[PDB]
Parts: C-alpha cells; structure tokens; sequence
C-alpha cells in the first residue's frame, strides 16, 4: 500500500534512524528484560519484604525523601534567583565576569569537587577550620559528623551547578520582548514590581518543565557525591536508595534485592513524574 | 489633558554616532503630527526620547512649561503604544488594561470605571474576560490602545502601531485611529514607515531622513510642494518620476529631457532658473494621460511602452523615455501592449523641477 | 531590559543586587585561586594553618611529584581518548537519527519517538545495566565505554527540535534539484545546525571528561582507567603506600600540596578551553555560556 | 638455565594480588624480576592499581566469573577456605607431597602452623605467609618531652593521663601552640587497644577484633561488659584531644607526619620501624628521641601487653581451578620456602639491596642508612609482601637498633606479652555460620566502635541496643559454634 | 521551454477532512495564471502538488504528454521559487544558482552562458561572487528566481514569491516579474495572498477561498463581473462597498437602502430579480461621486460624512447612510467637513447586486 511506497523514498532516512533505534533497544530496553529477570532469582516477590523490613534500607528511603526535599527546596530556586540577579545587572563587562566565574564550577569534575570538600574541611589542615580558628570558633570535623553532611552536600552542589542551571532561566527571561517591560516603565513599575508581575509569570512554564524534569531524577539525587564522601559514621543520614542499590548490588554482589529496590525506585520515579507532568500540564502551559 | 509639546535641538548619541541630529519640532495642543520616513532614522528614537525610554544626549524637550528631560516616563504624563503586542499573555484583557493602574492599586472603583470607559471606546467589553493567547492582531493593538487611554495622559505616543498588521487591517485600524482622535482630541505623535498613514491621519507631517528632519507641513503642502527631490519621491501612492534633464536653448520657457523631448513651462513668477542648468524634471503619474488633452497646445512628451500593469478601474503604465522610465496612471482597458511607440500628455500646471546638486526645489 | 536609571528604590535595589551577586561570585571563585596558591605553596605553611588566599614560601615540588606519576598521565590519555572518540561515536548515532526523526513523514515517527523519549522517565536500573554490559562482553573494554553510552534521549530530541526549526524550503528545494536524503543532510542541514552541533558536542565532551562512576565500574585494567577514577583513588580516598608516606619527609611538599597540584593539573585544560567556548556561545549581550 | 628453575620453558601466569588496601603485584618489581630469573616463571598482574579496598577487589574478581591463575593477598584465609570448599581453589596437599619438598618438610616441622590453615575437610587451598619472630608491638614515648616539661616517665594509667594532659595543655614542643597531639598510630584499631589501660582487651591475638580463651571459655573482647568501661574513657581521651582526631583516617602517613611535624607525644606501633625514625629524622627534628617503655600499670593492677607476633597469620596466596598449571605453581610456591626464595623475598635483590656474606644475606649500607624503614623500602621493591614466603627474622635484626633490641628484651624479660589465640578447627556444617555472619558482625562492631571513639554516639546509652543488635546479627551463634570446637579440643 | 499543463480533478485530503476539492484547471503553454486567496487554502497545496513536494491523493495532472502524478521531482521538469527565498546561506551566489546543475556533470555543461544570461536578465554582474547572508531580501529573491530560470524547465512555480519584501521593493520585483515573463514566456503558475499582484501579472486569475476553486477569468473579468460577494469584496484597491438592501413595490426599477434611500436600476436583461428579495447591494468607491456633478437626480443618495482621509491629489471619503457605511473616492483638492450631511451620486451601470442567501451575482 502506502508505507512501502513511502519507504522506497525514505529508505536513506530510515537507514539513518535504524542504528539509533538499535542502540536504544540494546543498551536500554534489553536491561529491562534483564530487569524482569533479575526480579525472581535467587519467583521471587519475597525479598521485596526484605526491603520492607530492614533497619538499613528504610532509613535509606527515609534519607532519600529527606535529601529530595532539601535538594528541591534549597537547590531548585537558586538558579532562578541567580538568573534574576544577573538579569538586573548593567555594565556588561561586570555581568560578563560574574557569569564566567559563576558558570565555571559546573565544568569542575564531581570527584574534584568532593576533593575540594575533603581538602577544605580537613581538621587542622583545610582552610575552613583555619578561618574558623581565626575568629575563635574553634574547629569541627565535618565529614565524620552526620549533622553536617546534607548542608555540605547542597552547598557544594549549588556552588557547582547554580550558574550553569541559571543559564537556561537567563535565556528564558531574555527571550521576552522589551515592550512588556517598557510599557510597564511608562506606567511606573519598579524593579521588584516587574520581576514579580511580568518576568516570573512569563518564565513560569520553563521553570515548570525544569521542575518536573527535576522531579524525574529527584530520587537519584546526589548519588555520585554520596558514593564518594559518605563516612561509616555518617552512613545513617547519607545513605540513599541509589547508594543502597550500588553497595549491595555492585559491591556486595547481591543482584536480587538491589534490582528489586531499583524497580521500586524507578516505579516511584515514574509515578511522581507522571503526577508532576499532569499537574504541570493542567495548571501550566503545555508540558512534557 | 490637552497640552503642547516643544522639541528643541534634540540629539541622541550612541557610542559616538549621533543617530538624530538637532531635531526641532513644536507641537500645538490636540494636534496630530506624524514622523514619517525610511527605516534607520531617529523617528522612533525621538518618540522614545519624548517617552523617556531613551536618554537625551543634547537639546531639550518639554511638555507645557515643564522640562521632562531629567524626569521619569511615569511622571512625563505620556502614554505609549508600541508596535509589537504590549499585552501580557498570562493576564486577561481586563487585567491588561488595568495593569498600570494596578501598579499603585488603591481604589478598585477607579480601575473599574476606567476600564469600562476604555472598553466602551474600543469595543473591548466582550473581550474583557478573554485572554491574549487567542486574539486578533488588531484586537491586541486595540487593547494596547486601551492601555494608552486608561492612563489619560497629555500625550499619546504611537510607534509604528499598524506595522505588524495586514493591509486590510491597516486600512481599517487607520480609519479607526482617525475616528478615535476625533473623540478624545489629545495631543498625539505618530511614527510610520508608511506614507499613506501619514497622509491620512496627520494634521502635520514631518519627514525625517538619516536623523535629519527634511521638511514639515500639511499633507497637501508636502504633496503639492515638496522641499526637495526626496520628499517628492516619498509621498504619494506611486512614486514621483524624477528623471534627469537640462534646458539651454530658451530658459524661462522651455525645458528639455532625455532623447530630445521638450516641455513648455508655465511662467510661475519668482523662479528665475538658468539656461543650461542641470535639472531633475518630475511629474506625478496622475498628471500624465494618454492622448486625452485633444490636440494639446504645448506639444507634450513622447515615449515607448515598457510594460502594462492592470490594476482595477485604473491601470499602471510603465513608459520608457530614452534611457529612463516614467510611470503613468491610465484607464482600465487601453490596448497599448509593449514595444509600440506612445505619446504621453503632461499637465503643465503640476510639473516640478529640482536642482541636480542642491536637491531643493529651485522651481 | 531597559535603561531608565531614575527611580530611587530601584537604584538601591540594583546596588544591593550587584553587591550580593558580587559576594556570591567571590565565594564561587575563592576555592580555585585557593587550591592554586596552596598547590604552589609549601607543605609546611599549608600544614601550619598558613596560606589562605595567596601563597607564602611556595614550593613547586608537588608538581614534580605529580609529573613523575605514570598512571596519572596514562589516565589523562584515557580521558582524552574517551572524550574525543566518545563524542564522535555519540554524534554519529545522534545527528542522522535526529535528522530522520525530525522529518514529519515517517511510519514509526510516533512509536520511534516513544522508543527514544521513554528512556528519560524510566530506566531499568544500575545492576541490570551492568549485567547487560557483562553479557555483551564490553566489560574492561574501551570500546565498551564508548558505545556503552553514545546516546542520551535529551541530545536527540534537542537536535531533532533544532532540525525542525529549520525551514522546510531548503529540503524541498534540494528535492526539487534532485538531492535525496543524505546528500541534503551534509550539504545544507548540517552547516545550518552548527549551534546545536556545538551544544551537543559540548555536553558530550563534558560528559566524557568528568565521567567517573561507570568508568570505574566497567573497567578493570589500570591502563584503561580514566583520570577521574585515579583521582578517586588519590584525591578523595587519600590512602597511600609507605613509599609515598616516606616520600613526605624527603621532599617537604605535604600530601595536601600534592592533592592541590593534581586537581590543578586536572582542571587546567578546562580553564584553558572555557573562555573560547563561552566566547563562542555568548556572541552578543550575555545569554550564557551554553 | 638455573638450578632453581621449576620449569625449563618460560611460564607467564595471571596473578591477582591486592593487599592491605595499598599495593598491587608488579611484574616490574626487582624482587619479581629476580623471582622470574630464578624460577623461570613470570607472574603477570591483573589488578586495578587505582583501586582502594583490597577485599572488595577480591570479591569483585571472584564474582566476575573470570578467574586468574594465582590469587594472593592478606586476610583471605577465611575466604580461601570458603571458595576452597566451593571448588574455586585446588587442594595443594598431594601437590605439596609430590612436588613441594620444602613446604611439606615445613608442615612436618610445623604441624600447629598447618593446623590453622586447614579447612574443615583438612585440605590446604593456599600457601600461607609465615612471619618469624617473638614480639610484635610495644609502647613508645618521646624522651625529650619528658624532660623540658619536667615529668618522670609514666608508670601507670594516672601518670600517663597527666603526661598526655601535660602534652595537650602545656607545650612539649615549643612552637608556642596547642597543635601537638598526645597519642597517634598508623593503625586505627590501636585506638581501641588503649582500653588495656583500664584492663580490657581489644583482641585475642595479633589480628584485630579476634576472639580468645578465658579459663576454658571462648569469648570476644568487645562483647564483654568490661569493654564499654574502657571505651567510655578512651572516648573521654578523644574528647579531651589526647587522641588524634584523624586516627581512623590518617593511617599509613601517621608516623611520618606527627613525628615528622613534631606534633606526636605517644604511639604504640612496632619496635624496629619506630626506632628507625630516631636515626632517620634526627636531622630535620633536632631534639627527637623516641624510647621504648614498659606498659603502664592498668586499673586492675597488672602489666598488660596484648599484641604478640603470631605464626602463620591469615595471609598468603592460592591456586585457582583455571590455572591449568598446578605443578609449576606449587613448585613456584615451594621456591619461596627454599633458602634463595627466602633470600629474595625477605632481603630484596642481591647486588642492590643486599649481598651474600659468609652463608648469610646482609643488607647494603644504602638500605641501612636510609631514613625510611627497611620494610617500607622492601614493600615498594616487592619484598616482605604477604605471599607464601617464609620470613627470616635476621632481616629484621639487622636494622633493629640497640635501643629497640633493649626494648624487645625488656618486654620479653618482663613477660608483659599475653598469649596468642591460635583459633579452632570447625567442621563443614558449623563453619558456614562463622563464614557468613562474622564478616558483617565484625564490620558492624568496627563502625559502632568508630562512632563511639569520635563521640558521635554515647556508649552507655546505646550499649543495650548494641547488645541486642549483636544478638540478632548472629555473633553469639558464632561464639557458641566456636565453643563447640574448643570444648571438644581442650578438656583438662 | 514552452509547454501546456493540465490539472484534472486533483484533490488532496488530510485525515478525515479535505483541504482541496476536485480542482480542475487547464493552463495553455506560455500562459500566466495566478492562484490568489486568503491564507488558509489549497492554492499552495496545489502548487506544491504540481511541484511534486506533496503527493496526489486523487485526480490526474500532466504536462504536455507526460503524466507527472507518479514521478520524481527532478524529472518533473519544473522549477520552484519559495517564500523563504530557499537559498543556502553557506554556499556562494553563483554556487547557489549552480547547485542543481552541479549534480549533473561539470565542465562541458559550460555553465558560463547559462549564468551569464540569467544574471544579465536579472542584471547582476558583480553579484556573481557573493553570499546570501550579506545580500538584501529583494536580491535574494531575485537570485532565487535566477536558480529557477537556470533549470530551464517547462513550468515556473511561484509560491508567494515576495511576501517579506517591502511595498516599495514589492512593486519593483512585480514589474521585474512582468518583464521577465514577457521576455522568456515559459508557462508559469503563480500563488499570491495579494490581489494587486494577481491583477497585474496574471493573464488568467483563479480565486480560491478555503474550499474548492471559486472562479476563473481575466483580471478585468473578475473586476467587472464578480461571481459572488466574496470576489467583489476581495478585488480592487479599495474594497467594494457592500451594504444590505431590499426591493418592495417595483422590482427591476427599484432598490431600497437603510437610511430611507432608494435607487433606480437599469433594466440589464439576464437579471431575473425578485420583489421583496433580501439582497446585498455592492458598489465601487470609484463609481460613487459627490452630489450634482452630472447625474442627475435618479441615481443619488443621502448620507452623513463620517471621516475623510486625504491620500494625495485624491482622497478617501467614508460616508454613513444607514447604520452602515460606504466608501467613495473623491478629489483631494476639495474642502469637506465631518458631521454635515452630503449627497452622493452612484453610477447606475457599474452597480452590483448579490443574494443575501445564495451570495451569488444577481444583477
Ligand atoms: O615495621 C616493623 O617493625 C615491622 C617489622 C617486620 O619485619 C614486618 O615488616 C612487620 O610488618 C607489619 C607492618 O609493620 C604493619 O604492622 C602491618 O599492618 C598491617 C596488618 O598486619 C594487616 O595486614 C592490615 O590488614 C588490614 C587491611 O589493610 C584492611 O584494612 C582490611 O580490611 O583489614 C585488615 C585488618 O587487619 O583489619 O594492614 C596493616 C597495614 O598494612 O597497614 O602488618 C605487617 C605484618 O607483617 O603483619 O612490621
């Protein structure tokens, strides 16, 4: 019928599309078959109760939820704030230097960031404790203290990603036609009046899409940082579902329970991103 | 809210440029004045300088007795309609119009009645609960004008309002603008790249090329008596022909162009042009006809038809005199066809001449 | 934005804004110049609670320590290899596939678009992915690290979206002139896609360069190991041989100066290529260094 | 050709050796190259040098599915037996009998050594590391810091408390700061050993966190209720700053930092290498004199030295089932029990590290005059590694200083050394509990103890929950299973 | 070359709905035919179907003897000019023109005489070496037309060729298109959203609204005799005045208007009018005059001046009769004021009548 006739013309197009599809079927969807298989050994369905009752894992999902909340709350708005602040800057050279400096830490590797953390926070070595000693605040061992883990995390995280994540929002607020601001200026709108009454509600759909995308990975937050800097003493607060899955699955060589936790985390992620997409659809402009 | 506005020697400089140079225009209260010209000049920059959106690098501009140079746009008692869709997408039409008034909040009765009167003027009553996402371009410009009149300023500033619209909507909204000006009667400055809107709307037309103001006057003053060859070229639906020419022979009477064509001139006292003087001769297409002067006494021009463009009840005839070509408006049928010789009859009262070096009238 | 200046509250607003943003910027810049100075600085000064911002007695020896490391340079070569050929193998799969996904006429446009996009919001997992890497025989293999991730659905839908933003009149005119599919893509669409190409190749570059986890998981042989893994050993683990511990007192550089020197040598190419990239991407008033 | 060749044609083998979270095998090692020249067998290392934890690498290599030829390392004993019974390791018994005269003769002269490494079935899956000597660890203190601060060397726990307190408060060094740290070590576990001052045991043997025998009953030192009394007080020591805060982290760089930076006042560690610093860093630190001291009187009114050098510690190497050459490998292992094998393994390489003088091996002047301890040089040279070699104490006697020897003789004469725990022989069924549970239990104990030392948790408060957690983690199951052996072994 | 093109019952459907319905047009060789109409429609889809860029869902189309329904675009022997100028920014201008030809051989094709003739026709000697990035819009569309003519096809396909150019440049490119077709004379189909270009360029005009084909004919045939009220409203420089009207006592001799105005109608056999019939009366602005010039008295009408917009020598007068308003072209040179009543004289020969329901031509 048609499809054959269209394929005769599009053959060199489909030829382009094929290898990508093959790639996705192999390196992505085949692990889903292996996912359905890793469920049972060594039915099945039982070690989900082992996940249900554990004092190690329940605090891992506990701290996963906690870290999700903190990363959301403190981490998500910061790039928007940075974008708004940069947007209000004049003297383009200054704003340029600022943008360079602030966008820079994103290119710094994660293990190098963690290295900066462990170097700075080392007792009687790092500069932080030295500056604390200069003011007479004494000293604190940070990485061995479970209390300080999350603040250090989110701080290093905003230091690294705030600017690069602010880039998108900055591009979004620069895509607005000047007339909206100028007509407000004729009406005598102040700066805050403008960022509140026009800028923000205009940038809302962008931050909404970025928000649901953020909620997609929200369960996996800080996996590669935690896998690095978590001490046996700080294991309690630092441990996250992804970290649990890694430690048991790859290290402890237990595939079954770790993969089960993987199914749990993936399903909860898909559900929360489904509700996120829905609420960002019905309320806001379009979505994903 | 009826006030005069005086612009004296205003100049705006961006990075050692000076886009506009010493522009001076005085505007009477309740007068419709249009800044018109080609793209690139300071027509929009001037209007923006009046608005306060751009800084004045030199010269002074004032409304009534108050100098607004160091003032703020909010306090300048002016309202501006931009060319591109100044209404906010998330807010509704009613919310759009009441935006500027909602900036200072206060009495909801005032922002209510104001928007009622505005929407009554522009017919924005049914559109009050509507949103800008679904609207016409003309309707957007209407609610923008609603933003303008809800301010009740001393001056209405329009920057190319009808540029983004289509021809139909331009011709419609133009009449609606004139009609609107008949109601309020507020002082208004209007900026256009289109000659038509300038001719129709303005009480006075000021043309500006390259930051310089070329001429001022009534539309008919610019149409009948252009200051130079550029103003002559700019105004009218067809462009004025403007082709090179000389005289010699007889001075005060005859003037000859191109391939040996010769035209007799009316005395027009006060001219005293020179014989042999390099001149650019021009005439309007409406003032040239085909064999319809019934054996004219002045022995009019001769040409050879290039192409024929059927319009409607009228038609556009391109006729080539020598190395140059002039355009003449003709009747609807008129066989003609390209390649066959044709005699064109020129109206002696409507002829215009300019000088080749100094581009001014000199006639 | 506009440039009214004028109003007072707005003036103070702008000033305190510039101040806060300035402070934040300084807080962002501080660690870099710190670790630079400290890396240059002497081990004794660094140990005593000295240094901070500027160096003191310097040293220059710690860099001598890191320059004599074979596995460091080997791993650097590994990161170079992985970045180059990884980015290439990424583009090869992405660009034509996104170009094919871009054209409105495809039978499986819907279902293929789904096949790609679905991998965003749902993933099999860490362990099943590792196992799928195991039975593919890609373990402890550089090619397995390359073809392992050559594709992100994000880059694909981005390249596709930028391809769809291009006027169809070019492709249609090409078809009118006889150009069919591939010859089109190379001759017109690709040089029109330069910004998207730059963005994608950048994202893939920084993905390959700073890649750590799966690199350390899928690789065994130490000669195949990338810089970030070796960094995971030396920089954040900090455990060392009696040889290096005995090399502390015979040298006079500290371990911290060695660390700092390592991370300096690690971030130097980044600092080098960053201004070029940002200069290319901004090209105007701000808009970012994407 | 050589007389020590175990094969005529060259044999290259795949060896995975990752030990003590520090070193991996290197075929380019001088000792390794010498080993190849002598045995005509080249060991090619397949390992990640960039890796950190050795045990993890063992588990990952084992779970990889692809087995190498020879697998070496430390603390692999229990694992060697586990994967030995599962068939991942070939029994060397008949291979030892037929092809390994030296190892067989050794096990004949050392039945007790052979007993410990035997599986439940009795097979030997690995050639063990057999350290030679008498003592292991002893307490060391700064002699200079006892003078300028005017305090007699501590004879007990109170005097030591006041001395360390004087180190922290008063300035023993004189840089004009409080930066000095009273107690250090290169082994974090030693922070627990301090409880010996209060009369509690940190272990039953040289191996940290090991069981022991009290009056015929098998007991774990940490599980006792006398342990928390000492842990409370060492937590107090850590809180006052008497103990290095980084003691769990610093590790191998400790002595070369605290003593090198002149910040340390006290350490345990070992005799020879600790006394090597007195000669080594004397130039950089002018007033540094480190001396051996008898263990301070505890709260029980006794003199306790817990750590004693044990024979056949749980180190060594094994042969897999994929080796395909068990004969040349058991011969290769037999070589390291031979005199030349012991020579190249203990003393490094001839012409470089040592020379042959009068039927013995004597280190070069370059080695003995080095500030870095000899064993630390050998580690980087590929010598004194936890392979199946037999250690020669003379090698240690050479770089042992007269003061160190005086301290050793003092400890031996004083009989401060407590008897070592040999272990027990468990059957196939009862060992599985040990193998499965003891790892997790030990790890948990380590984490809890570390949490107690650093003061992140309260001892007395969390003690009950700690006990219950030990109960549900199967500690006392392993204890009772160990008693199940010991009671059958020793009676009257 | 010179070739005829026949379009027979061509129809394209998108899902359930159908954009074009049974379009049938026969095009003579060397004939200029323009598809004109509103934005949404199947005129562009039709042109695209001729081009081969879109598939034929039904009906057959052929050029000369070759049926192009199943064919490759390369073999369709047609060349197309797009709205987006369709030229590649990276390639050179000469390279742009030579794009399609570079696929077929090299050298002996010679390319020299071809690009020489093409660029000479469009008149660009220096522009041979250039990039589209640095050129203007009109030059881009011109060189695009150069790529079109370098193919030497049987059919020229134009899809809204100058949408984006300015009116000043648009009239010029229009004249240039007329001259080009007058020179070469190959068969060409032209698509426009502008009525003016359709009127001027086309030998035949086909109007298309969203639906099937509305009407065909010469420009003057469409101007004089509109098939319905839509064609009447669409074509002309001003739009045709269309106001509601009825008939009461006498049929052929009377037509009644809103404000109490009544007009006597010429008999014009072939009408078949009805008394009491609801009718929409149309009239051209050029066919309406002021008061008592000639007439007289049976053609007149009474109104009240709304607004007057001077264009030039002429002027646009908006006059309100009933609740509706009609537009009349007047001399620019007379003084007229708003608000005072005025009598308008309508030309009885040029009047149009349509049905309120059927909407077709009645009178
Ligand atoms: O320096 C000496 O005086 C000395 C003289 C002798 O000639 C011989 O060289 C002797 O070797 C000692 C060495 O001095 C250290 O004390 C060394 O400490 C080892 C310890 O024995 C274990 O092997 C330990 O294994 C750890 C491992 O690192 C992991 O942490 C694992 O998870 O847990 C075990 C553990 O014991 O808990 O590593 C220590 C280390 O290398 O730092 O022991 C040797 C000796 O031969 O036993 O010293």
């Amino acid at each position: 019928e048609r499809l054959w006739k269209d394929i005769k013309r599009d053959w060199l197009l489909y030829a382009m599309l094929l290898p990508t599809i093959i790639w996705f079927l192999i390196f992505l969807y085949k692990p889903m078959i292996g996912l359905q298989m890793a469920f049972k050994q060594y039915i099945g369905f039982d070690h989900f109760v082992t996940l249900f009752q554990s004092e190690q894992f329940i605090r891992a999902i506990k701290n996963t939820l906690t870290l999700s909340g903190l990363s959301l709350l403190f981490g998500f708005p910061m790039p928007i704030l940075l974008a708004l602040m940069i947007n209000e800057v004049y003297s383009k050279g200054y704003r340029k230097a600022v943008q360079t400096i602030v966008y820079l830490p994103h290119f710094i590797s994660i293990v190098i960031v963690a290295g900066l953390v462990v170097t700075f926070l080392s007792p009687s070595t790092g500069v932080v404790n030295n500056m604390l000693s200069w003011i007479g605040l004494d000293r604190v061992y940070f990485l061995t203290q479970p209390e300080w883990f999350r603040p250090i995390y989110i701080s290093s995280n905003i230091w690294k990603e705030a600017g690069f994540d602010s880039i998108v929002y900055l591009a979004a607020i620069m895509s607005i036609n000047p007339a909206l601001y100028e007509s407000a200026q004729v009406d005598g709108a102040t700066r805050w009046q403008m960022i509140t009454r026009i800028t923000l509600p205009c940038i809302v759909p962008t931050i909404a899409v970025l928000l649901v995308i953020r909620l997609g990975h929200i369960l996996e937050v800080g996996f590669e940082y935690i896998i690095l800097l978590y001490q046996p003493t700080t294991y309690e607060t630092a441990d996250v579902i992804s970290t649990y899955i890694y430690r048991l699955g790859l290290q402890g060589a237990r595939y079954d329970i770790a993969t089960a936790a993987g199914i749990f985390n993936a399903v909860v992620a898909l559900v929360i991103v489904l509700f996120a997409n829905h609420m960002s659809r019905r309320i806001t402009k379009t979505g994903v | 809210m009826v006030a005069s506005v005086s612009i004296q020697n205003v100049v705006k400089r961006y990075d050692k440029t000076t886009v506009v140079h010493g522009v001076s225009l005085d505007i009477e209260p309740g007068e419709f004045v249009v800044l018109v010209g080609p793209s690139g000049c300071g027509k929009s920059t001037t209007l923006r300088m009046v608005a306060g959106l751009e800084e004045i690098s030199g010269g002074t501009i004032r409304i009534d007795g108050r100098v607004i140079n160091d003032l703020a746009p909010k306090d300048r008692d002016v309202a501006m309609v931009f060319q591109n869709y100044a209404l906010y997408p998330h807010l509704n039409v009613r919310d759009n119009i009441s935006f500027g008034l909602r900036l200072k909040r206060t009495k909801k009765s005032v922002i209510d009645a104001a928007v009622k009167t505005a929407a009554d003027i522009l017919g924005l009553q049914p559109l009050l609960e509507r949103k800008p996402s679904d609207l016409s371009g003309g309707q957007r410009q209407r609610v923008a004008m609603g933003r303008a009149i809800v301010r009740d300023p001393k001056v209405f500033l329009f920057d190319q309002p009808l540029s983004n619209l289509d021809a139909k909507l331009r011709t419609q909204m133009r009449a609606e603008i004139k009609r609107l000006h008949q109601r309020l009667g507020t002082t208004v400055i209007y900026v256009t790249h289109d000659q038509v809107e300038a001719m129709t709307l303005a009480d006075r037309i000021v043309v500006m090329r390259d930051g310089l103001i070329e001429q001022i006057g009534k539309p008919m003053d610019l149409f009948l008596h252009p200051a130079n060859t550029f103003v002559a070229s700019f105004i009218g639906s067809p462009p004025m022909n403007l082709m090179p020419a000389r005289i010699a022979v007889d001075s005060t009477q005859h003037v000859e162009l191109n391939g040996g064509n010769r035209i007799s001139l009316l005395p027009r006292a006060g001219t005293h042009l020179a014989p042999g003087q390099e001149v650019v001769f021009g005439i309007r297409p409406e003032d040239v006809t085909l064999d319809g002067v019934e054996g004219s006494e002045r022995a009019q021009i001769k040409a050879t038809v290039d192409i024929v463009e059927p319009l409607g009840s009228e038609s556009i005839l391109h006729a080539t005199v020598g190395d140059h070509s002039l355009v003449v408006k003709v009747g609807g049928l008129n066989e003609v066809h390209p390649g066959d010789p044709v005699t064109l009859h020129v109206d002696l009262t409507r002829v215009h001449l300019f000088d080749a070096q100094s581009q001014a009238s000199i006639y | 934005l506009a440039t009214p200046f004028y109003s007072r509250s707005d003036r103070i607003f702008g000033i305190v804004n510039a101040v806060l943003l300035g402070i934040f910027a300084l807080c962002a810049l501080y660690p870099i110049i710190y670790i630079f100075s400290m890396s240059i600085s002497s081990g004794a000064a660094v140990t005593q609670g000295r240094v901070f911002l500027l160096p003191v007695d310097i040293d220059f020896s710690a860099y001598g320590r890191v320059l004599h490391d074979k596995l460091f340079w080997t791993s650097y070569a590994n990161t170079i290899f992985y970045t180059v050929f990884g980015v290439v193998t990424s583009l090869i799969f992405i660009v034509p596939g996104a170009y094919a996904l871009s054209k409105p006429r495809i039978r499986g446009r819907r279902v293929f678009g789904f096949i790609i996009a679905f991998t965003m919001w749902f993933n099999a997992g860490m362990i099943p992915f590792f196992l799928n890497m195991r039975d593919l025989g890609l373990l402890d293999n550089r090619f397995g690290i390359l073809i392992g991730f050559a594709c992100n659905a994000f880059n694909i839908i981005l390249m596709r979206n930028y391809f769809e933003s291009i006027s169809a009149s070019f492709e249609e005119a090409a078809r009118m002139d006889g150009a069919n599919d591939l010859q089109i893509l190379w001759k017109v669409y690709i040089p029109l896609a330069k910004p998207a190409l730059a963005t994608i190749t950048l994202l893939c570059a920084i993905s390959r360069w700073n890649g750590y986890f799966w690199a350390m998981v899928l690789l065994r042989a130490e000669e195949k190991i990338p810089l970030q893994v070796y960094l995971k050993k030396t920089i954040v683990d900090l455990n060392v041989n009696e040889e290096f511990a005995g090399a502390l007192l015979t040298n006079s550089y500290s371990m911290e100066t060695v660390v700092g020197a390592i991370i300096v040598m690690s971030i130097i190419p980044v600092i080098i290529v960053y201004p070029v990239v940002q200069k290319y991407f901004t090209k105007g008033v701000m808009l970012g260094g994407v | 050709k050589e007389a020590t060749w175990v094969t005529d044609k060259p044999l290259t083998l795949k060896i995975h050796m990752h030990f003590r979270d520090k070193w991996v095998w290197d075929e380019n090692w001088p000792v390794a190259k010498e080993s190849f020249r002598l045995t005509n067998v080249k060991l090619q290392s397949v390992a990640n040098k960039a890796a950190t934890n050795s045990q993890e690498q063992f588990n990952l290599m084992m779970a990889s599915g692809d087995l190498p030829d020879v697998v070496g390392g430390d603390n692999l004993k229990d694992k060697f037996i586990q994967y030995g019974q599962e068939g991942a390791f070939v029994p060397l018994n008949k291979l030892i009998d037929q092809y390994a005269p030296h190892i067989k003769a050794f096990f004949k002269s050392h039945p007790e050594v052979e007993r410990a490494i035997k599986a439940p079935d009795g097979n030997i899956y690995f050639i063990p590391y057999v350290p030679d000597g008498v003592v292991a660890r002893g307490y060391f203190i700064r002699e200079d810091w006892l003078k300028k601060l005017n305090l007699k060397p501590p004879q007990n726990i109170d005097e030591l408390y006041t001395v360390l307190k004087a180190f922290k408060e008063k300035d023993p060094n004189g840089n004009g700061k409080a930066d000095e740290v009273p107690f250090i070590d290169r082994h974090p576990d030693e922070v627990f050993r301090l409880v010996n001052f209060w009369g509690a045991r940190s272990s039953g043997s040289d191996n940290y966190m090991d069981f022991y025998i009290d009056n015929g009953r098998v007991k774990h030192p940490w599980a006792e209720t006398a342990f928390r009394d000492g842990m409370k007080h060492v937590a107090q020591w850590y809180k006052e700053g008497l103990i290095d805060k980084e003691i769990f982290t610093r590790k191998a760089r400790a002595r070369e930092q605290m003593f090198g930076g002149n910040l340390g006042g006290f350490t345990h560690d070992w005799f020879a290498s600790t006394m090597t610093f007195n000669e080594g860093l004397a130039k950089t630190v002018p007033g540094f004199k480190l001396i051996p001291i008898a263990p301070p009187t505890n709260s029980k009114g006794q003199r306790w030295e817990e750590d004693s050098r044990q024979k056949v510690r749980p180190d060594g190497w094994a042969i897999t089932v994929k080796n395909k050459n068990p004969v040349e490998t058991i011969k290769f292992f037999d070589f390291y029990f031979s005199r030349p094998g012991r020579d190249i393994s203990n003393f490094g390489v001839p012409g470089v590290t040592y020379d042959i003088k009068n039927g013995k091996a004597v280190f070069k002047d370059s080695v003995l005059k080095s500030p870095q301890p000899v064993n630390n040089q050998l580690y980087d040279m590929g010598a004194q590694i936890p392979i199946g070699f037999w250690q020669d104490y003379d090698y240690e006697r050479q770089w042992t200083t007269p003061e160190a020897q005086a301290g050793i003789d003092m400890y031996v004469k004083g009989k401060y050394v407590m008897p070592g725990f040999e272990g027990v022989n468990m059957t196939r069924e009862e060992r599985a509990i040990y193998d499965k549970y003891w790892a997790d239990v030990r790890t948990y104990m380590y984490e809890m103890g570390q949490a107690w030392v650093m003061g992140t948790k309260d001892v007395d408060k969390t003690w009950d929950e700690y006990q219950r957690q030990l109960k549900l983690r199967g500690l006392y199951q392993v204890l009772q299973m160990m008693q199940q052996a010991y009671d059958r072994q020793y009676k009257n």
